[PDB]
RNA sequence: UCUAAGGGUCGACGAUCAACUU
RNA sequence: CUCUUAAGGUAGCCAAAUGCCUCGUCAUCUAAUUAGUGACGCGCAUGAAUGGAUUAACGAGAUUCCCACUGUCCCUAUCUA
RNA sequence: UAUCUGGUUGAUCCUGCCAGUAGUCAUAUGCUUGUCUCAAAGAUUAAGCCAUGCAUGUCUAAGUAUAAGCAAUACAGUGAAACUGCGAAUGGCUCAUUAAAUCAGUUAUCGUUUAUUUGAUAGUUCCCUACAUGGUAUAACUGUGGUAAUUCUAGAGCUAAUACAUGCUUAAAAUCUCAGAUGUAUUUAUUAGAUUGAUGAUUCAUAAUAACUUUUCGAAUCGCAUGGCCUUGUGCUGGCGAUGGUUCAUUCAAAUUUCUGCCCUAUCAACUUUCGAUGGUAGGAUAGUGGCCUACCAUGGUUUCAACGGGUAACGGGGAAUAAGGGUUCGAUUCCGGAGAGGGAGCCUGAGAAACGGCUACCACAUCCAAGGAAGGCAGCAGGCGCGCAAAUUACCCAAUCCUAAUUCAGGGAGGUAGUGACAAUAAAUAACGAUACAUGUAAUUGGAAUGAGUACAAUGUAAAUACCUUAACGAGGAACAAUUGGAGGGCAAGUCUGGUGCCAGCAGCCGCGGUAAUUCCAGCUCCAAUAGCGUAUAUUAAAGUUGUUGCAGUUAAAAAGCUCGUAGUUGAACUUUGGGCCCGGUUGCAACGGGGCCUUUCUUUUACUUUGAAAAAAUUAGAGUGUUCAAAGCAGGCGUAUUGCUCGAAUAUAUUAGCAUGGAAUAAUAGAAUAGGACG
RNA sequence: ACCCACUCGGCACCUUACGAGAAAUCAAAGUCUUUGGGUUCUGGGGGGAGUAUGGUCGCAAGGCUGAAACUUAAAGGAAUUG
RNA sequence: GCCCGUCGCUAGUACCGAUUGAAUGGCUUAGUGAGGCCUCAGGAUCUGCUAGCGGAGAAUUUGGACAAACUUGGUCAUUUAGAGGAACUAAAAGUCGUAACAAGGUUUCCGUAGGUGAACCUGCGGAAGGAUCAUU
């Protein structure tokens, strides 16, 4: 329709932003950036709806233009910067670091972390490709290209990214029995261990995941993110650890507060 | 434009307009409970039809089916909280076997009367309409209120509303200002 | 202008399609280059995405490769002798991909002499190292006595502005020689 | 000014010969 | 209801190359139509192999309109044998 | 939330329709209209025509400042104008076109372009400036003007760049050619790319060789700080940044694209094919695939499983109304996709438009004019005309939601706010309680309270208000602060009441009522229904098992073809591992029910079906929680205090057509070895 | 040829109806609200009307296909008593 | 009792119909063809290096493809006029008869054909929905 759209009408925004319906006609359209339009979370949304620090978008940009907010080590003064999964949002005024991770309901949970582990971040290797001059490189889930990767880093593996030098410190290899986050689909926000991978040449790769409670759910390889081995996640998990209690036991946990 | 504003009807007229037995039953209910019009009975029967539909959908499901368990428990909880479903009838079949008077009993216009705060249901209606009744720390001027079975211990007069506190009223002041003259001085 | 859309061009059942969506710029075609010979004239076309194409009109020199010794000398195109798509292109000497042209062959003879030193068409022992196994063919050298080498265009002059190509060799050359000794 | 198609005789082709119609 | 015949003109068709009145009446065609066409029909005096009605094709047959075309005309002029 | 009733007869039972009845975010219209919350609204007819005003502009520290612009030893700040850059392709409107088209779900790009964002990435450039090249350049500005008029511009004099055009500095390392070449970009050819990376798969990524280019890039740019070492000079170095730039990846996208799915119509059965229709080769063109176009060649491609044609008062979908179940109808319209900007067509710029608040032309309209000429496009927001049954203010504002730019600041009729508004929806004032007489109720017999409908200091709210919430004083007695809209024969609740009219006037959806005895008209009284609403008209849904798959009927009520054959379609007998036994282990209450595994002669045809799973945006629907005072709603909120704060949420289900993955192997189809060209190692 | 008994197939018939139907009646018109063996054709109140128009067949007569505007509260079936 | 048709009056709705009728809209052959775009050229004047020679270049201009639009013709669709003709319906207690319902006074009806003011009559074949379930 003659070009790229610059508006995002409310009720067209991604639902996991928990945006109010009758606030205005429009939502913050995620600018082009590292992750995606749908799988992103704008800094305005995370500053005005997930922490209530700012009250308006004006106040969000006021917070942003004095270099308070910081996404993955850099300033990111963009009001609608598309921060996403495994991103580190550190603010030095009110010094605290968050890691954008998915709760078990499928929203971007507010997950405070410490500087000693916010130093780095994780990245799912989107592709391994030889660049110009025969220099190998890896592309990660957040759109990062890292040259001279370990010759044993393949697709669907995860790499620990320094986030200050932007290099690969370690890498977890996709295989049966490693801890995986689910970053899309019905089970978006669950954590489990890889049990089996169905190949489906041509079609879509499927993976069967068994959470701590021995629940076994299958999902597409596109949205599973290796985060370490069982019991040793290379990152800190949010308050729920992706267990996916049913509504009955959720109501039970709720009524356990009398 | 802004997202649409959801709205629903709350009542349903009867299919037969001039059924004399239904008319007499509606007038009996309206006289007993001090109702302004047949639309209040219509609204209560609409709520009851929705409740009955949900209960029927659940009862057709298998027992210990998670959806039936969860939603029937929620419906029964809501009904016993409102006081329509009694304490010993938490089975989802008594939900089906409920009635219009079970909802008309929990009306604040009925509770105010049954608590002696009013001389009749019409006294209760005017007393709620005139901001005289407070449920908690909150004046409630709506006859249809569906007391939560905990507000029952708290339905009393307001600090306003010169039957339960500070002020003496409005016509009392003018009658005092004219009784000053009526005294002669 | 010219449109490459399929909203015209009635469907496979034969039904005539109703029109919607007035012609879109992302479906435009353009005019053929009809590259001629001589006095190079290249025009820059602005294409989608800010890119540039080069319409070759009247091209004089092309880069042709022998493909047997891998030289790719730059030479002069004499004329078009065969075109599989239109004899009118041969008549008009219109330079075009897959056109069979004739090239000067003088740079190729000079390279053959500076490389093998073996009197093709009329630092000492490099000619010895490139040993007696230098017989090219009985049809690629008989053309050197006339100084015209049969070649096939491989670039697209209307698209890239260049008229590069390769010298005919082997069964391709036999095929085109049969075609030429028929149609000539 | 050209292009194409449509033949005879002789020994998948080769040699030779020939008239116009499109 | 009459008088009346061998039978009382049927099916059709018409101001028709058959209708006096008559340039019939209505419509169409035109600026204007005794023309043409379509209808109407108590039709001087239409009508059934003295053939009625109709008909594709055909016609140096009679007729009306239209397009083209033009010295037929407006309005004549000029050239050749 | 599975209902019927009146009307054919003297009466009956049916068929059957008409009529009634109920709903409609479904429109109009009539009457009436007190309060709070919510808020549809020129779609229908004329994608008809439009006066006027606004709707797109934009600056940081960080492109260019000698404003004769302001203000307290080159400007040090601000800064009009202008050049430059970016944007103006988003938004908003409308539904005219459009029926395999759009669109929906699902695919592909190993078939391409992609400004921007994000990340990575460039020691190789020279055939007498690099301690920095030119005007070949110009704007704004200064002065001279033409025209009636335009966001018209000529003529002359300067002036810069991150505008324009050129153009060097980086050794060392480094191999091939016979000292030179060797970065990248373009084009071609060849080579490797294995079994030395990837993919299911490549002529992929990538590298190499030989060359090739009307030269591509390889900063001649800017801000704030100035630091360290020192031949103390115009030294050498060194920050944090901004902007720019090649390529790759990423993102926002785009364009094509797989499969399946659109309403009525046969009084549309053949359609397409010279003039591209289907395919092949080659080319051209495109960003790229492709008959997209061209040349040559072949004669194909669609179709009763409905092609092609015609109609649509047809934009598609999410969804809406109604709904026992199944369905019927609707969907111009809050979100997604498409298309258009009076009708066509063409094109500039740009990453992106076949753009119309851009241009060019024609057609139809139509403005101005000094007659020479010039300027247009409300289906943006208001507003006018016209059309109509049918739809609001030429209002305020960027505070919210977001968007745009050079950007924290400016702009935004996008949007919000208010005005109109009985579209629709929510809650629910018009009275309540005593005394006296009479037999719990009757009376213009009377008393004390209560309140908001209003009105209004303030204060909250708001961008500034308005209103709502909260309230000082006022503001109830036939509380005239007076409720209506339709009815009273039946259907259908309610009158042999009174007066009037006399087959008239009229009523009456239908049956009927009215002709001097009217329960039916006109009224009065009384009564009934719903009620701030009620009636009427049209449409549609239920009623309708009167469209019937569930689920109709066809002897006589409408309906079995005159009869038989017969293609498509639909449908089609039975039969192939059953039955013992041993285990492990689940879920519910030793039992029941469900599995999985072994033995018992026993451990990769094609489909349908079905289980499970992923998918099927949000809104909507069902629905969990939550005292918006209740409610419609909304996604909030809750818990304690004198903190310098703690905490739960914004679930879940369904869309069962098509595709995908998985378990089952009954049902139904299909294939196996018969001239053995069969199986086994 | 006939008689008796049985049997298959056929034209029918008599009685009774579990059953069906509005009934007349029906061994199918039954096995139908306890509604599904397969399949073709037809009807949707009465007229206008098997009309007009178009198509097609026919020598013609006509056949096949086949509306609409408009109109109407009945028309119709079986049976009962007069 | 019920009832049928012609004819006559009134009103309404459709139909046929000379007029090579009319209007509007869609599609389209042919002709002409604006405009931009690509292309063959062209060279005002605008500066540069030395009459030698280059660069930028407006008007104009050739040929193409894209093509609006107009004219003519064809075709389709939808409205619409029309002398006259021929129906249907409604109303009307008009005229003529009495065709059907009883064996309706000739049983009725179906197909077909012919005839007659009108219902109708008649021939041929058929049906009972007949006025006969019946002659071993
Ligand atoms: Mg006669
Ligand atoms: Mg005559
Ligand atoms: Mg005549
Ligand atoms: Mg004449
Ligand atoms: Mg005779
Ligand atoms: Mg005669
Ligand atoms: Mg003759
Ligand atoms: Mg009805
Ligand atoms: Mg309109
Ligand atoms: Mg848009
Ligand atoms: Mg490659
Ligand atoms: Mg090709
Ligand atoms: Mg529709
Ligand atoms: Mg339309
Ligand atoms: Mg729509
Ligand atoms: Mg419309
Ligand atoms: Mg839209
Ligand atoms: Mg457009
Ligand atoms: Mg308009
Ligand atoms: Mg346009
Ligand atoms: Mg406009
Ligand atoms: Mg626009
Ligand atoms: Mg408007
Ligand atoms: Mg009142
Ligand atoms: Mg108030
Ligand atoms: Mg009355
Ligand atoms: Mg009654
Ligand atoms: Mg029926
Ligand atoms: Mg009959
Ligand atoms: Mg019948
Ligand atoms: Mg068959
Ligand atoms: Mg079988
Ligand atoms: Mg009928
Ligand atoms: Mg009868
Ligand atoms: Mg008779
Ligand atoms: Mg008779
Ligand atoms: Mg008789």
């Amino acid at each position: 329709a003659r070009g790229p759209k610059k508006h995002l009408k409310r009720l067209a925004a991604p639902h996991h932003w928990l945006l109010d319906k009758l606030s205005g006609c429009y939502a913050p359209r995620p600018s082009a950036g590292p992750h995606k339009l749908r799988e992103s979370l704008p800094l305005i949304v995370f500053l005005r709806n997930r922490l209530k620090y700012a009250l308006n978008g004006r106040e969000v940009k006021a917070i942003l233009m004095q270099r308070h907010v910081k996404v993955d080590g850099k300033v990111r003064t963009d009001t609608t910067y598309p921060a996403g999964f495994m991103d580190v949002i550190t603010l030095d005024a009110t010094n605290e670091n968050f890691r954008l991770v998915y709760d078990v309901k499928g929203r971007f949970a507010v997950h405070r972390i410490t500087d000693e582990e916010a130093s780095y971040k994780l990245g799912k290797v989107k592709k391994v490709q030889l660049g110009k001059k025969g220099v190998p490189y890896v592309v990660t889930h957040d759109g990062r290209t890292i040259r001279y990767p370990d010759p044993n880093i393949k697709v669907n593996d995860t790499v620990k990214i320094d986030l200050a030098s932007g290099k690969i410190t370690d890498f977890i290899k996709f295989d049966a029995g490693k801890l995986v986050y689910v970053t899309g689909g019905r089970n978006l926000g669950r954590i489990g261990t890889i049990v089996h991978k169905e190949r489906h040449d041509g079609g879509f790769d499927l993976v069967h995941i068994k959470d701590s409670l021995d629940n076994t759910f299958v999902t597409r390889l596109n949205n599973v993110f290796v985060i370490g081995e069982q019991g040793k996640p290379y990152i800190s998990l949010p308050k729920g650890k992706g267990i996916k209690l049913s509504i009955a036991e959720e109501r039970d946990r709720r009524r356990a507060q009398q | 434009p802004r997202a649409p504003r959801t709205y629903s009807k709350t009542y349903s007229t009867p299919k037969r307009p001039y059924e004399s037995s239904r008319l007499d039953a509606e007038l009996k209910l309206a006289g007993e409970f001090g109702l302004k019009n047949k639309k209040e009975i219509y609204r209560i029967s609409f709520q009851l039809s929705k409740i009955r539909r949900a209960a029927r959908d659940l009862l057709t499901r298998d027992e210990k089916d998670p959806k039936r368990l969860f939603e029937g428990n929620a419906l029964i909880r809501r009904l016993v909280r409102v006081g329509v479903l009694s304490e010993d009838k938490k089975k989802l079949d008594y939900v089906l076997a409920l009635k219009v008077e079970d909802f008309l009993e929990r009306r604040l216009q009925t509770q105010v009367y049954k608590l002696g705060l009013a001389k009749s249901v019409h006294h209760a209606r005017v007393l709620i309409t005139q901001r005289h009744i407070a449920v908690g720390k909150q004046i409630v001027n709506i006859p249809s209120f569906m007391v939560r079975l905990d507000s029952e211990k708290h339905i009393d007069f307001a600090p306003t509303s010169p039957f339960g506190g500070a002020r003496p009223g409005r016509v009392a002041r003018r009658n005092a200002a004219r009784k000053a003259e009526a005294s002669g001085e | 202008g010219i449109s490459r859309d399929s909203r015209h061009k009635r469907s496979a059942t034969g039904a005539k399609r109703a029109q919607f969506r007035k012609k879109r710029k992302f479906e435009l075609g353009r005019q053929p280059a009809n590259t001629k010979i001589g006095a190079k004239r290249i025009h820059s076309v602005r294409t989608r995405g800010g890119n540039k194409k080069y319409r070759a009109l009247r091209i004089e020199t092309g880069n042709f490769s022998w493909a047997s010794e891998g030289i790719s000398k730059k030479t002069r195109i004499a004329g078009v002798v065969y075109h599989p798509s239109n004899n009118e292109l041969v008549r008009t000497n219109t330079l075009t991909k897959a056109a069979i042209v004739q090239i000067d062959a003088t740079p190729f003879r000079q390279w053959f002499e500076a490389h093998y030193g073996q009197t093709l068409g009329k630092a000492e022992r490099k000619w010895a190292a490139r040993a007696a196994s230098a017989k090219i063919e009985s049809s690629v050298e008989s053309q050197f006595s006339a100084g015209r080498l049969y070649a096939c265009i491989s670039s697209r002059p209307g698209q890239s502005g260049r008229c590069d190509g390769y010298i005919l060799e082997g069964e391709e050359l036999a095929f085109y020689l049969r075609r030429l000794t028929a149609k000539k």
